């Protein structure tokens, strides 16, 4: 779903846009790796694991 | 000669009628034209605004 824009009054004169963040987005291994690299942002391992 | 003069005068009438016809159809195409200008405004504005 490329969030293109249209610019030229003629054809093909477009732009490409990239928007990817989410609260489940953190350290970019590839994706939400596991409990880490996305979900310390979400789940926050500092409960008692961090003790 | 009177043959040619009379027939030629009525021919001038014929030609002026032709000018009338072509004038009408021409102005019609002028309106068509301006409308299609608005159409291109609506194809740029329907560039999905990109998306």
């Amino acid at each position: 779903k490329n969030l293109v824009f249209q610019i030229g009054a003629n054809a093909t004169q477009q732009i490409s846009v990239n928007i990817e963040d989410m609260g489940a987005d953190a350290l970019g291994i590839k994706e939400a790796d596991g409990s880490i690299a996305a979900l310390h942002s979400v789940n926050d391992l500092d409960v008692t694991k961090f003790a | 000669m009177r043959g040619q003069i009379r027939g030629l005068e009525m021919a001038s009438k014929n030609s002026q009628d032709g000018i009338s016809l072509i004038q009408t159809a021409e102005g019609a195409l002028t309106e068509t034209h301006a409308i299609l200008q608005r159409v291109r405004e609506l194809v740029v504005q329907a560039g999905n605004t990109g998306t």
